[PDB]
C-alpha cells in the first residue's frame, strides 16, 4: 500500500507497541498506553530513566524500501460455533434439463430420475413434495419456482 | 485549515512573569506533541518546550528546565507556555510550533521537524 | 384468567408439500382444548414454545423480546413493526421495566383481524409461524381449523427463556405432542387430530384415519407409572482410605506392583472424579458420574508408577513391555485407570533410577498375573544357571526420570481400580443416602 | 531396510521385496527400539 500509506516528509499515523512486559495471547488486542517501566523504579505516568512511551511510528516514505514500506495487512479467521453458520461459499448452480435421466441436486435433496413440467400446485413456502410412501416425487426448482 | 494563534507576552523586567498562548483550530493533535521555538537575533531558532498533546508529560531544553512552565488544554484546544524567572538571554521571538509526527521519545521533538507554526511573538527583557 | 385452545395453533410441520394423504408427525404443538392464559403485559417463560394470538381492531400490540436476564447483559431478540416495515434486530439492548411504544448487535433484520403466531427455537434456529384469519367476535378464540403457515426463521442460536410483548391477546405453550393432519388436493391443511387428547382421537391416529369403523381396537399399553423413589444401602459410615493410597509417599515398582484390598467401607469418587490433579482418568465398563450410585462386593486398588508413552499401556488389550511383561489387564477389565504427573516428587537432580520394569520375559503374562523373581533371563541357547553375560540379561531395567526429561519420559503414578460383583451382599457402596422403605 | 544408512523422502518412498526366505519377526517384536508398531489386520505375536 505504498502509493496510499506512504508520501511525501513520511508517514507516521500507525504505529506498533515497542515494549510489554509480555508475549501476546491468540487473538489479544492490547490498547494500553502506560508508560512502560523498563527499570525497577516506578514511573508513576512520568516519562524518563527507564520510563518510556509504548508506542513508536511507522517509516512509510515513497523513498523508503519494501522492507519498510506499508503494507495493508487484513487476517480473516474462521470461527465454528455452537450456533447456526451462517457465512458460506457461493455454491453456483448448472443449468436445468428435463425429460432425462438426470442426477440432480436440488437445494439440500439429491436423486436420480427424470424431471417433467408437473402441474402440482405447491404452497409457496412449499419446497418438495413426497409420496405416500415418503418418497420425494416434486421439487420445487430453487432458481425459477 | 491549521491556524496558531499566540497571544500575551510583550515587555518584562529581569525576574518577572509572562504566560503564552497558542490556540489551534481546525487540526488536533492527538498522538502527536506541539513545540515552542525561539530566535534570537543572529541565532538560529532554538527548541523551547514541547508537551504530549494527549498525555502532558513536557519536555524541555537543558537551559529552561526549571523556570517555563508548558501546560495545554485539550477543550480549549490551546497550549500554555508559563514563562518564569526571566532571563536578559531569552530576548527572541517565541514561535508555537506544531508537528504531525509521534514519537516515543519525548526529547526527539527538539530535534524532530514541525510542519505547522505560529506567527511568532516578540518577548523582550529589561533590566529594572 | 384463561381460555380453552379450541382447534388453534397448528402449524406446518416442514416444508414438504403433501396432497390427500394422513400424514402423522411428532411436534411441539398447542395441544387441542387447553388452558391458554388471557392477558389484557408481563414477562412469561418461553419453556419449550409460546402460541400467540392477538385479536386486534387498531394493531395496539406491535412486537416481541426474547431471552433469559433481557437486561443488557447476555444477548436478546428483539422484534419492532412500526406502521410500514418489521425490524428484528439481536442488539444486546438496554431493556426497562416496563418498554413500549407510543401512539453489541450481531444480527439486524428489516422487511375484526385474527393475528396468530407460533415461535419457538430447536437446534439454534429460531422458527415462526403466523395465520392472518377475519373474525368476528369479542370475547375468545373463533371456532374453525386454519393452518399457521411459516414466515420467518432466525439463525440467532440464542438462549432464550423469558419472554415479553410491546405495545388483549393470549399466550399457550407447546408441548411435543404426536398429531395426525389432514392434507388437500392443494397441500392445505384442513384437519387435525391431537394424538393424545381423548381415547377416539388415539384411536384415530393408530389407524391413520379420521374415520374409524364399529369394532375393537388396541391403540396403546397401559403402565401405573411409579410414586417412590426407594433406595436402601447398608448403613456403614466408613470412608475408604483412598487417601492412603493416592496419597503414598513411595510407590510400588511396576513389575511388583502393590495390590490394596478395599471392602467393608463407603467409597466417595466425588472426590476423584471432581479433582484437576488427575492427568488421565479413563474408566472402563463404568461412568464417571454413575461410580457414587454402585455397590460393590470388592474393590482392588492397584498402584504403581511409569512413565508417559507407557500410560497409554494400561487398558485392555493392550501391547507393550509394560501392559506384557508387568501388568496385563482383562479383556473384559471393569474399573477405571487412573494416572497424573509425579515429576515432581519422583524426579531429582540427574534423575531417578528407584523404579525398575521388566524387559524380558517367558511367556504372554495372565491379566492379574504378578511375577517378582529376579532370575537371569536366557535370550539364547545356553542355560544361564544363574550367570549373566552373552544371551543372559538380568530382565529389569532401571528408569530414567530426570526433571529435563520428555514429558513423555517424565515419571508418572498410576492406578488401577478393579471393580468386582462377588458372591456375598455388596460392600463397597457410595455416599449414596437411603429412604425409608414403602 | 530397517540398518539402512538413509531412507527416501516419502514423496519417492523406497518399497523392498521381500521373498524366498524365514523371517523372524521375533527379533523384531521383543526390540524396544520402536516408537510405534501397530499391526494392522495381523497380530504382531502370531507372525512367527
Ligand atoms: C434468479 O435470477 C434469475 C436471473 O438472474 C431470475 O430469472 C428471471 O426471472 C424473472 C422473474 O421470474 C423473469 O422475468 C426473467 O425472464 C428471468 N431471467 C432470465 C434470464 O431467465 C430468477 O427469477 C431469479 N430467482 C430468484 C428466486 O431470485
Ligand atoms: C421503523 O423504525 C426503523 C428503525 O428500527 C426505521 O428504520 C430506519 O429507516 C431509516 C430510513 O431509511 C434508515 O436511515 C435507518 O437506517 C433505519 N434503521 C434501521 C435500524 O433499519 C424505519 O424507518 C421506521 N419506519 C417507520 C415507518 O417509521
Ligand atoms: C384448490 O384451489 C383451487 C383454486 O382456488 C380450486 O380450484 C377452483 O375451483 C373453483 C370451483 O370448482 C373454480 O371456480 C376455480 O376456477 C378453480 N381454480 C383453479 C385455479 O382451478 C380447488 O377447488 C382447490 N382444491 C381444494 C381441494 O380445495
Ligand atoms: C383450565 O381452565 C378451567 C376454566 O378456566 C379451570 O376450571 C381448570 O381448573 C383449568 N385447569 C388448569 C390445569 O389450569
Ligand atoms: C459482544 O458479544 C460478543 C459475543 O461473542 C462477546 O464476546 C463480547 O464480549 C461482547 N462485547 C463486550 C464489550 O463484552
Ligand atoms: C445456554 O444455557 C446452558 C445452561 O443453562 C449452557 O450450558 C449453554 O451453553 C447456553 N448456551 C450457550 C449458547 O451458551
Ligand atoms: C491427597 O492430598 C491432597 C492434599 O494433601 C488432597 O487434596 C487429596 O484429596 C488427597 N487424596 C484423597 C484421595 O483424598
Amino acid at each position: 500500500s505504498n502509493n496510499l500509506d506512504s508520501k511525501v516528509g513520511g508517514n507516521y499515523n500507525y504505529l506498533y507497541r515497542l515494549f510489554r512486559k509480555s508475549n501476546l495471547k491468540p487473538f489479544e488486542r492490547d490498547i494500553s498506553t502506560e508508560i512502560y517501566q523498563a527499570g525497577s523504579t516506578p514511573c508513576n505516568g512520568v516519562e524518563g530513566f527507564n520510563c518510556y512511551f509504548p508506542l513508536q511510528s511507522y517509516g512509510f516514505q515513497p523513498t523508503n524500501g519494501v522492507g519498510y514500506q506499508p503494507y495493508r495487512v487484513v487476517v480473516l479467521s474462521f470461527e465454528l460455533l455452537h450456533a447456526p453458520a451462517t457465512v458460506c461459499g457461493p455454491k453456483k448452480s448448472t443449468n436445468l434439463v428435463k425429460n432425462k435421466c438426470v442426477n440432480f441436486n436440488f437445494n439440500g435433496l439429491t436423486g436420480t430420475g427424470v424431471l417433467t413440467e408437473s402441474n402440482k400446485k405447491f404452497l409457496p413456502f412449499q419446497q418438495f413434495g413426497r409420496d405416500i410412501a415418503d418418497t420425494t416425487d416434486a421439487v420445487r426448482d430453487p432458481q425459477t419456482l | 485549515q491549521v491556524q496558531l494563534v499566540e497571544s500575551g507576552g510583550g515587555l518584562m523586567q529581569a525576574g518577572g512573569s509572562l504566560r503564552l498562548s497558542c490556540a489551534v483550530s481546525g487540526r488536533t493533535f492527538s498522538t502527536a506533541a506541539m513545540g515552542w521555538f525561539r530566535q534570537a537575533p543572529g541565532k538560529e531558532r532554538e527548541f523551547v518546550a514541547a508537551i504530549r498533546w494527549s498525555g502532558g508529560s513536557a519536555y524541555y531544553a537543558d537551559s529552561v528546565k526549571g523556570r517555563f512552565t508548558i501546560s495545554r488544554d485539550k477543550a480549549k484546544n490551546t497550549v500554555y507556555l508559563q514563562m518564569n524567572s526571566l532571563k536578559y538571554e531569552d530576548t527572541a521571538v517565541y514561535y508555537c510550533a506544531g508537528s504531525k509526527i509521534t514519537r516515543s521519545l519525548l526529547s526527539d521533538y527538539a530535534t524532530w521537524p514541525y510542519d505547522y507554526w505560529g506567527q511568532g511573538t516578540q518577548v523582550t527583557v529589561s533590566s529594572k | 384468567a384463561y381460555t380453552n385452545s379450541f382447534t388453534r395453533g397448528v402449524y406446518y410441520p416442514d416444508k414438504v408439500f403433501r396432497s390427500s394423504v394422513l400424514h402423522s408427525t411428532q411436534d411441539l404443538f398447542l395441544p387441542f382444548f387447553s388452558n391458554v392464559t388471557w392477558f389484557h403485559n408481563p414477562v412469561l417463560p418461553f419453556n419449550d414454545g409460546v402460541y400467540f394470538a392477538s385479536t386486534e381492531k387498531s394493531n395496539i400490540i406491535r412486537g416481541w423480546i426474547f431471552g433469559t436476564t433481557l437486561d443488557s447483559k447476555t444477548q436478546s431478540l428483539l422484534i419492532v413493526n412500526n406502521a410500514t416495515n418489521v425490524v428484528i434486530k439481536v442488539c444486546e439492548f438496554q431493556f426497562c421495566n416496563d418498554p413500549f411504544l407510543g401512539v453489541n448487535c450481531t444480527f439486524e433484520y428489516v422487511s375484526k383481524n385474527l393475528r396468530e403466531f407460533v415461535f419457538k427455537n430447536i437446534d439454534g434456529y429460531f422458527k415462526i409461524y403466523s395465520k392472518h384469519t377475519p373474525i368476528n367476535l369479542v370475547r375468545d378464540l373463533p371456532q374453525g381449523f386454519s393452518a399457521l403457515e411459516p414466515l420467518v426463521d432466525l439463525p440467532i442460536g440464542i438462549n432464550i427463556t423469558r419472554f415479553q410483548t410491546l405495545l388483549a391477546y393470549y399466550v399457550g405453550y407447546l408441548q411435543p405432542r404426536t398429531f395426525l393432519l389432514k392434507y388437500n388436493e392443494n397441500g392445505t391443511i384442513t384437519d387435525a387430530v391431537d394424538c393424545a387428547l381423548d381415547p377416539l382421537s388415539e384411536t384415530k391416529c393408530t389407524l391413520k384415519s379420521f374415520t374409524v369403523e364399529k369394532g375393537i381396537y388396541q391403540t396403546s399399553n397401559f403402565r401405573v407409572q411409579p410414586t417412590e423413589s426407594i433406595v436402601r444401602f447398608p448403613n456403614i459410615t466408613n470412608l475408604c482410605p483412598f487417601g492412603e493410597v493416592f496419597n503414598a509417599t513411595r510407590f510400588a515398582s511396576v513389575y511388583a506392583w502393590n495390590r490394596k484390598r478395599i471392602s467393608n467401607c463407603v467409597a466417595d469418587y466425588s472426590v476423584l472424579y471432581n479433582s484437576a490433579s488427575f492427568s488421565t482418568f479413563k474408566c472402563y465398563g463404568v461412568s464417571p458420574t454413575k461410580l457414587n450410585d454402585l455397590c460393590f462386593t470388592n474393590v482392588y486398588a492397584d498402584s504403581f508408577v511409569i512413565r508417559g508413552d507407557e500410560v497409554r499401556q494400561i487398558a485392555p488389550g493392550q501391547t507393550g513391555k509394560i501392559a506384557d511383561y508387568n501388568y496385563k489387564l482383562p479383556d473384559d477389565f471393569t474399573g477405571c485407570v487412573i494416572a497424573w504427573n509425579s515429576n515432581n516428587l519422583d524426579s531429582k537432580v540427574g534423575g531417578n533410577y528407584n523404579y525398575l520394569y521388566r524387559l524380558f520375559r517367558k511367556s504372554n503374562l495372565k491379566p492379574f498375573e504378578r511375577d517378582i523373581s529376579t532370575e537371569i533371563y536366557q535370550a539364547g541357547s545356553t542355560p544361564c544357571n544363574g550367570v549373566e553375560g552373552f544371551n543372559c540379561y538380568f530382565p529389569l531395567q532401571s528408569y530414567g526420570f530426570q526433571p529435563t526429561n520428555g514429558v513423555g519420559y517424565q515419571p508418572y503414578r498410576v492406578v488401577v481400580l478393579s471393580f468386582e460383583l462377588l458372591h456375598a451382599p455388596a460392600t463397597v457402596c457410595g455416599p449414596k443416602k437411603s429412604t425409608n422403605l414403602v
